[PDB]
């Protein structure tokens, strides 16, 4: 009486399993990504690569940088009244 | 030179600076400077959503980006004590309100 052959011819529950779009996604997503992102260049010198270092890249949203920018302005003007004088 | 083409020159180069050195080479997470700038991004995307609202809102959406920063920077630039102004040289504004 019958022996009946199904759950040995299975491969549809090893493609129909939902994370497998994940998976093909994430082997592919972490295999060229950076290893734990030690940066991909990290080398940088022109001195003002410092300054970006300090005020326009996380470090301080620190009013410097506005003093710094402002401060050209009015020393700017400033002169020109005696280029002017 | 002339005092109104060197300051057009000043608002040009403190734009540039405003999406360069506000990050480097693009890091995910953010940068504090950046942050300023996102949610200006957000509050005139979602404005101009708002108002023309069409499809080609987004194509005016650039427009009505350089329009805000325009202002923004020339009223900070003849905010300082000796300066002149772009702004305040009202033919520029009122004709460039005229060409619109």
């Amino acid at each position: 009486v019958s022996t009946l052959i199904p759950p040995k011819v299975v491969s549809s529950k090893n493609i129909g399993s939902a994370p497998n779009a994940k998976r093909i996604a994430n082997v592919v997503h972490f295999y060229k990504s950076l290893p734990q992102g030690p940066a991909p260049a990290i080398k940088a010198n022109t001195r003002l690569a410092r300054y970006k270092a300090k005020y326009f890249d996380g470090d301080n949203a620190s009013g410097k940088p506005l003093w710094h920018f402002a401060l050209g302005i009015i020393a700017f003007g400033y002169s020109m009244e005696y280029y002017f004088h | 030179l002339t005092t109104f083409s060197l300051y057009t020159i000043i608002v040009l180069l403190v734009i540039t600076s405003l999406y360069t050195l506000t990050n480097n080479n693009n890091k995910i997470i953010g940068s504090r400077w950046l942050i300023s700038q996102e949610a200006i991004y957000d509050t005139i995307m979602n404005m101009t959503k708002g108002q023309i609202g069409g499809k080609n809102w987004g194509l005016y959406f650039p427009m009505i980006f350089t329009l805000f920063m325009f202002i923004f920077i020339a009223n900070l630039i003849s905010m300082i004590p000796y300066s002149f102004a772009l702004s305040a040289h009202l033919v520029f504004i009122i004709s460039l309100s005229i060409v619109i």
